[PDB]
């Protein structure tokens, strides 16, 4: 109903897909209001009371709990054409892939606090029974005076099964090289890989590998100074072999990521 | 160094 928002402008012109700034009525409520065509959809779900709905509803709403670290679904609608998804809007936010570009290479305190909460916020999409399957900088809201990021865009996600996925629709970039060579992946493992590659992204201001070869070829260049400590984690996260990558527990009990900032300190040394 | 977003 345009009856309970207010609808405003296109948001970043349309980076995040069909999304319009909105307003709810109720209680003035900042909203982003997402628009997604049946036509477009790849995988459906059918929601509890049996309703078929776009398989990222279903994702959204098994992570809807209201921890931070997920970006939150209000409500939605369905459309002639068209299912229509009412999220949260946190403000003043940017993006984790502008704010790498403008800023560069970040320091690896603030990498930390960064990479802590999208570990966080993963194993909360893991423990909901969500793969989101698209972690990489683009998909992740910094909010700037809170210093909490908020994992977004669970549109290539699927639900978290412990079988093989032999489907994907994340970004090639940041997939991992069992999916480039058999087309298949596990998807803890898959996870673990494109955090690697976020947070090499982080530390050294890009992502190590554009073609196929690089990611294939187990070779990682650090075109920046980096720690001993998180290199090592980078290179563990990144292994060829899925079962040498290590586990959610052991990325988070690695030295490298000890003594973590709290949000609110991350804000306040780095972002106020 | 050309830093790009890549789709999905
Ligand atoms: O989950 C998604 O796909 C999804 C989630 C959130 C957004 C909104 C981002 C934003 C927030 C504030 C602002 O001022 C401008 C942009 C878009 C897509």
């Amino acid at each position: 109903l345009e009856s309970q928002y207010q609808v405003g402008p296109l948001l970043g012109s349309g980076g995040f897909g069909s999304v319009y700034s909105g307003i709810r009525v109720s209680d003035n409520l900042p909203v982003a209001i997402k628009h997604v065509e049946k036509d477009r959809i790849s995988d459906w779900g059918e929601l509890p009371n049996g309703t078929r709905v776009p398989m990222e509803v279903v994702l959204l709403k098994k992570v809807s709990s209201g921890f931070s670290g997920v970006i939150r679904l209000l409500d939605w609608f369905e459309r002639p054409d068209s299912f229509v998804l009412i999220l949260e809007r946190p403000e003043p936010v940017q993006d984790l892939f502008d704010f790498i570009t403008e800023r560069g290479a970040l320091q690896e305190e603030l990498a930390r606090s960064f990479f802590w909460q999208v570990l966080e916020a993963v194993r909360h999409c893991h423990n909901c029974g969500v793969l989101h399957r698209d972690i990489k900088d683009e998909n992740i809201l910094i909010d700037l005076n809170r210093g909490e990021l908020k994992l977004i865009d669970f549109g290539s996600g699927a639900l978290l099964k412990d079988t093989v996925y032999t489907d994907f629709d994340g970004t090639r970039v940041y997939s991992p090289p069992e999916w480039i060579r058999y087309h298949r992946y596990h998807g803890r493992s898959a996870a673990v890989w494109s955090l690697g590659i976020l947070l090499y992204d982080m530390v050294c201001g890009d992502i190590p590998f554009e073609h196929d070869e690089e990611i294939i070829g187990g070779q990682v260049f650090f075109r920046q100074r980096v720690s001993s400590e998180c290199q090592h984690l980078i290179r563990w996260c990144l292994a060829l072999r899925p079962s040498d990558r290590p586990t959610f527990e052991e990325i988070q009990n690695h030295p490298w990521m000890q003594d973590v900032l709290l949000p609110q300190e991350t804000a306040e040394i780095h972002l106020h | 160094r050309k830093r790009r977003r890549h789709p999905s």
